């Protein structure tokens, strides 16, 4: 039920008037959701996709990245957050009865172009992440509607990040990984091995079904929360990293501040665009018109689907596995510059 | 091993050589080596200096300017000064070898002698010298010299004094016979084809093809066509390196894909320099019979050989679209990130970028792009820096610069390669070479893998420890100077790549830039030239194909082959390309440029001009024809309605006759008006962008050529054509007459291209100064003037560009290279703001911003870089303006009250005038829009009392003109 592996060729094709940027999964009904370069917001379902959902121009550019999460509360609905390039963040109510978009607030406040977003629930409280070309990542407060954190993890700008609890790593344009404890807002480590700007990074999660890099080593550091985390960059090569263990508000440790190569992995043609995990899979794409299947216990490329698109693709994602409250479906959209989509089922 | 240059064939000359000249240092006797470039000097002493454990090398590189500092800035990190004084080395076991290479090459003074041989003669025969600034003796102890020099029949050689040659040893080495090459170059190609076992066979084959191409090269293109056509072994080990790398970074290779990469290898090592086109398709012809004769495949041109490792992990040929997209795409991405360019990718771009990459994937791989102005050497090497993740780092060299500030540049680039192990792209212009010192520095940059003249003493002390903390932050372990310095001058030449730019070869500082011994054989000489016109034709298509451009009829003329150079023609859009391309010629050909390279720039200006006219020309007439006609359907149909069916709806109806004959007479002449409307937005933007530096006579000449080339394409144009009744408006016409312009057409169509610039800076080349004070007047209090010769300047400018005022740069000929990025419009987007890097800190610009250069100074020294990007305007006084001038000062010195009233009159004439346009505006906007029968008829009857009042204003005339006929001597005589 884990082990799903894609056909060799979609069974549906989506025509987007441009290029897709970001699409994402709906965790609970068949719905994805489409990125447009003129700043569109699309809305199409798997069974019916010459009509779309919902349409609307809310942003003066392209968008960047997007992502959604249906809150849960043991005292709910879908929510939309979107990031574009025009120094904005809308985020949206996605309705269930006439099954429409709904704006919820904007929010502002980035020097420059805003590119990646994440959402979390934890004690029953949610808030938004956001990193932007001002070199600061700014975490928000959506009930509040004001910042609660906000630091520089990195000479340069950054590009991608992932919330995993109380830690956040930040991917950023100088070739180096940082990780940041966001509660007290410092830095721990620091990773060295890149070439090439990074394009998307986010946490490998733990998951309980025999996985050599999503299990835990020993008590204490599985005790920690987390073991390694993976992330994509322009040099063609997608690279596992270890996380050194700090001294636990944690304190870095002056001999342990570095990360280590716990695999890397090439086979690329092109800048590799973005990253997902699946069970004991990783799938990724680049800018080579190709959709890969890297197996996490070989490291080696099971299946090469050649050709999907006739210029760049460049989001692709699956179904959240870690989290109780989202099934993992065996759902797969990606998305590609040529301005058309490939969503596979079964 | 092909990579390391210490490897060796030994032949008998060779070898012979080798040992004489070991035998010679061992009998403590100078050397001096003469031969042609390639002949193997520096390769026969660096073989016989590596089997001996008893001499040192020290490699100096003489050039036009060396000096006995240098030379002893070159030792001082090699030799302790002892008290016994006396210059012995830091080893105490290990002697020294001073190889000078190109003696010959530092000049004579004015009464011919040179210092540097003088102070070697001194060395050898006197063994010491006094040191200058304490004036004592010092004895040279256990330094031996040896001397590389060419004959001084060769140019840029000059005699050399026998008191010098003396004490000196001499051997010459001549070029090795073609079977020792074919013998040493098919051992090389054995060691390349070890990788590939399945073609071992072809190794003689293709060392024979190399060496008959080298031969063949060699004989073809010699110094007399071009100064630069000198070949050599060298060349030959540039391609066997160039095919080992290229058969090591690919795939599995057939005996095909072998011929074609030696053969892109062979292009890209001897034709690269070619200029004419000739010479190309020679050098084809001669790769063809090479092949032919010599290993018996498809067309071998040179865009025919794409090799590239972008689109793959190995080097291989790939196919011409894919390639065309990706680098598309990569732009677009390169555009967002660093700088946004407007510039669409063609071809010859596209091998040009391939062999910049070829270039820069090379370790110790230097780049000399020639050609043009406006071309895309800096932009393109930029993207291939980033496409490689290389650091583009431009010398801010500036007026009141000196040679410290290129220290201090050079110093902080060489750091951060070696410390900081950035690896680094250094891109040099021409304009960037201030004085001859900084040729100097380049070149000993590029010879050796350091400067030694800036790390001397505490600075000598501060990069020991800088270097010390770096190696052990590595972690390697290393104890000794001459490791450290090792690891120091292999991590500079591994990450630096020194990248030139040149404009004008023809110029003197280009021209040394070109010759230097080391700038030579050192770089890879890339001339790129004027753009070819396919390549005008792919980027004119390219940008004139985004246009909404059919919309009339159009017969494809019976025109002869050999002028068309684009696709044949099925449409009015390549005749607009081909006239462009023609015109740019006849342009070119016309200012008797020489050989010297032509910019583009024109082209592409005129390109951008004419998209963006004929945009908005079709927008106004498409509007205007759109207002015309719903307004004559509408009085049709409140005729009818009238018909079919109150006094004020009547008189409105049959006062609106004439409107309604005009409106018709519109309809009918908008067919005609669209037959012309491209003509003549063709000739609009040429006439702005290409006319701004001409005088009447010439420009009337080439407006008459440019009329036959178009009616020779079929594309029609206004037969009444006048460049101020198309662009100049009659609000602007007035707002300059108040502002301070003169009467004459001619000063009026130059402010008219001066204000319709919004991408290129208007250069104000007017001697009188009077166009600064127009524009002062035209902005008010808002405007503020500067200079490039006062203090301050640069922060003045910096407010000037936050608060967003208007600036006008007195002294133009005195161009500060730290507004070039203000020059070139380099903006970057920060979402909303906009702003642009001057000086060494970013600053923003507000949006509103202006910036105008002015100079009084005709036939000054505008630099190449600021006249190719400026719409450059020339104010010179005419016939007309002298005489309107004197016609004036005698009226107003003769009789200033006739004066004044006819000034008053032409001034409410034209105002009426006016008035009377922007009335037949307003009922035009009224009629479209539709109490409002009320305002139209006391609109119509104010439109007859200003036609009443302008036809009794007309009634003066006639004695204007007879002071113009009783003048007119005056004014003859005056001219
Ligand atoms: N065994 C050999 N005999 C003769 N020439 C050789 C041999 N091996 C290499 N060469 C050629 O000699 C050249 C060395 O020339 P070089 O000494 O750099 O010229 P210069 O004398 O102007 O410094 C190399 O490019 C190489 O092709
Ligand atoms: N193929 C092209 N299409 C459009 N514009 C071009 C093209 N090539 C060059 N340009 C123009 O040239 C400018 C950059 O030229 P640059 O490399 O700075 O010339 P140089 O190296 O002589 O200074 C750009 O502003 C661009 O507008």
């Amino acid at each position: 039920v884990l082990k799903w592996i894609p056909r060799n060729l979609p069974s549906c094709l989506i025509n987007v008037e441009s290029s897709v940027t970001s699409v994402k999964l709906h965790p609970n009904l068949p719905i994805v959701f489409v990125a447009t370069d003129h700043g569109k917001l699309y809305a199409f379902d798997l069974f019916n996709y010459t009509i779309p959902l919902a349409s609307l121009q809310s942003h003066t550019k392209a968008i960047t990245s997007m992502d959604v999460l249906f809150t849960n509360y043991t005292n709910n609905y879908l929510v939309i957050v979107t990031a574009s390039k025009d120094l904005q963040i809308h985020v949206f109510k996605w309705v269930s009865e006439e099954c429409k978009f709904q704006q919820i607030r904007s929010l502002l406040g980035h020097e420059h172009i805003v590119s990646a977003v994440k959402i979390w629930q934890k004690n029953n409280d949610v808030h938004i992440a956001s990193c932007s070309r001002d070199q600061t990542v700014k975490i928000w407060d959506f009930h509040n509607g004001w910042s609660l954190k906000t630091f520089q993890p990195h000479s340069q700008w950054v590009r991608s990040i992932d919330v995993l609890g109380d830690y956040i790593i930040s991917g950023s344009h100088d070739t180096t990984l940082r990780l940041t404890h966001w509660p007290s807002g410092n830095g721990l480590s620091v990773g060295t091995g890149h070439e090439f700007p990074i394009e998307k990074v986010k946490f490998i999660h733990f998951i309980e079904d025999e996985i050599r890099f999503r299990t835990p080593s020993t008590d204490r550091y599985k005790n920690w929360g987390m073991q390694y985390c993976v992330s994509a960059s322009r040099d063609r090569t997608i690279k596992i990293w270890e996380i050194p263990l700090p001294t636990l508000a944690p304190i870095p440790n002056p001999t342990d501040s570095n990360f280590r190569c716990v695999l890397t992995l090439k086979g690329h043609l092109s800048w590799v665009r973005d990253i997902s995990i699946r069970g004991q899979y990783l799938f990724s794409c680049a800018d080579d018109k190709s959709v890969r299947c890297w197996d996490l216990n070989t490291g080696q490329c099971l299946h090469v689907w050649e050709k999907l698109h006739t210029g760049f693709v460049n989001c692709l994602d699956l179904d959240v596995d870690f989290d109780s409250n989202v099934t993992p479906r065996q759902m797969m959209v990606t998305g590609g510059l040529d301005c058309k989509s490939n969503v596979f089922m079964r | 091993e092909v990579m390391r240059p210490d490897i060796v064939i030994p032949t008998i000359d060779t070898i012979k050589h080798e040992k004489i000249f070991y035998d010679l240092l061992n009998s403590k006797r100078g050397i001096i080596l003469c031969g042609p470039p390639g002949s193997g000097k520096t390769m026969i002493m660096n073989n016989a200096l590596r089997n001996s454990s008893l001499y040192d090398v020290v490699g100096i590189n003489f050039s036009k300017d060396t000096t006995t500092e240098h030379i002893l800035s070159a030792l001082h990190r090699h030799t302790n000064y002892v008290t016994t004084l006396t210059l012995l080395p830091k080893s105490d076991i290990k002697n020294l070898v001073l190889f000078c290479d190109e003696i010959n090459l530092p000049k004579l003074d004015k009464y011919g002698s040179q210092n540097v041989v003088l102070f070697l003669r001194q060395l050898m025969e006197k063994q010491g010298f006094w040191k200058t600034p304490e004036n004592k003796w010092v004895t040279i102890e256990r330094i031996h010299i040896v001397g590389a020099c060419n004959p001084p029949t060769d140019p840029g050689r000059i005699p050399m004094s026998e008191r010098f040659t003396r004490h000196a040893a001499i051997l010459y080495l001549g070029y090795p016979s073609g079977k020792s090459l074919s013998q040493i170059y098919e051992i090389y190609y054995k060691a390349i084809f070890k990788l590939v076992p399945e073609f071992r066979s072809y190794t003689e084959p293709f060392a024979r093809a190399s060496v008959h191409l080298y031969n063949e090269c060699k004989a073809r293109y010699s110094t007399g066509l071009q100064s630069h056509y000198l070949f050599s072994p060298r060349e030959l080990t540039r391609l066997v390196r160039g095919v080992y790398t290229a058969i090591n970074t690919g795939p599995r290779q057939t005996l095909r894909s072998l011929i074609r990469l030696w053969a892109y290898e062979a292009w890209r090592i001897f034709a690269d320099r070619l200029v004419g086109v000739k010479e190309k398709n020679s050098f084809e012809q001669l790769l063809y019979e090479t092949v032919d004769k010599y290993l018996p495949l498809g067309n071998i041109s040179s865009t025919s050989l794409l090799f590239s490792g972008l689109l793959s992990l190995d080097f291989k040929e790939v196919n011409k679209t894919d390639l065309v997209n990706f680098i598309e795409e990569r732009f677009k991405t390169f555009c967002d990130e660093e700088l946004e360019v407007p510039m669409v990718i063609h071809e010859s771009m596209v091998d040009h970028i391939l062999r910049i990459d070829r270039a820069l994937k090379q370790v110790q791989g230097h780049m000399m792009l020639i050609g043009a102005s406006r071309t895309g050497k800096t932009i393109l090497t930029r993207f291939v820096a980033w496409l490689n993740g290389l650091k583009i780092v431009q010398p801010k060299i500036h007026r009141h610069s000196n040679l410290s500030d290129f220290d201090m540049i050079l110093k902080k680039a060489i750091s951060d390669c070696s410390l900081k192990e950035s690896r680094t792209c250094l891109i040099i212009d021409e304009s960037n070479i201030l004085e001859t010192a900084f040729l100097e520095r380049m070149n000993t940059l590029l010879a050796n893998a350091d400067i030694p003249d800036l790390f001397q003493g505490e600075e000598y002390d501060k990069l020991l420890n800088n270097l010390r903390n770096k190696t052990r932050s590595l972690g390697l372990l290393l104890d000794t100077e001459q490791e450290l310095y090792d690891w120091f001058v292999g991590e500079i030449a591994k990450n630096l790549h020194v990248v030139f730019t040149i404009c004008d070869p023809t110029n003197n500082k280009s021209s040394a830039m070109i010759s230097s011994p080391a700038l030579f054989n050192r770089c890879i000489i890339n001339w790129m030239g004027d753009w070819d016109t396919k390549t005008m034709s792919q980027v004119a298509n390219n940008m004139v194909d985004v246009v909404p451009m059919e919309f009339t009829d159009f017969i494809v003329p019976e025109v002869n082959k050999e002028l068309v150079f684009t696709e044949p023609i099925q449409t009015i859009r390549d005749a607009v390309v081909n006239i462009l391309i023609h015109f740019d010629r006849n342009f070119y050909q016309k200012m008797k440029v020489g050989v010297n390279p032509r910019s583009p720039g024109y082209f592409i200006d005129g390109l951008r001009a004419l998209v963006k006219l004929v945009t908005a020309k079709y927008q106004d007439l498409q509007e205007n024809q759109r207002f015309v006609n719903v307004g004559l359907e509408k009085l049709n149909e409140s005729v009818l309605k009238v018909n079919e069916l109150l006094d004020r709806s009547i008189s409105l109806v049959k006062s609106l006759t004439f409107e309604k004959e005009r409106w018709l007479n519109t309809t009918k002449q908008f067919s005609k008006t669209s037959q012309e409307l491209i003509g003549n937005c063709i000739i609009s933007s040429i006439y702005e962008t290409y006319f701004g530096h001409l005088n009447e006579r010439e420009r009337g000449d080439m407006l008459v050529i440019l009329k036959r080339l178009l009616g020779k394409f079929a594309v029609k144009y206004d037969v009444n054509y006048r460049f101020i009744d198309y662009l100049v408006t009659l609000d602007e016409k007035m707002k300059w007459l108040e502002c301070g312009l003169d009467k004459n057409d001619y000063f009026l169509e130059n402010m008219s291209i001066v204000m319709n610039s919004q991408d290129a800076v208007p250069f104000l080349l007017d001697p009188s100064s009077h166009m600064i004070t127009v524009i002062s007047n035209y902005y008010g209090n808002k405007t503020v003037l500067l200079s490039f010769l006062e203090e301050g300047f640069v922060k003045r400018l910096e407010n000037a560009v936050r608060f967003g005022s208007v600036v006008i740069i007195q002294d133009g000929e005195f161009f500060d290279p730290i507004i070039s990025r203000l020059i070139s419009r380099e903006f970057n987007h920060a979402g909303n703001r906009v702003t642009v890097e001057i000086g060494d800190h970013e600053v923003d610009v507000s949006g509103d911003f202006k910036l105008f250069i002015h100079s009084c100074d005709p036939s000054g020294d505008i630099p190449i870089f600021l006249r190719s990007r400026v719409r450059l305007v020339h104010f010179v006084t005419n016939k007309e303006s002298i005489e309107t001038r004197i016609f004036d000062i005698t009226l107003t010195e003769e009789n200033a009250e006739m004066q004044r009233k006819r000034e008053d009159l032409i001034k409410l004439n034209t105002e009426y005038r006016l008035k009377l346009k922007n009335l037949e505006k307003r009922l035009l906007e009224e009629l479209n829009n539709s109490e409002l029968m009320v305002t139209l008829n006391n609109l119509k009857k104010e439109a007859m009392n200003i036609e009443k009042k302008l036809s009794e204003s007309e009634e003066f005339f006639p004695q204007f003109d007879n002071l113009v006929e009783e003048y007119s001597i005056i004014g003859k005589h005056s001219v």
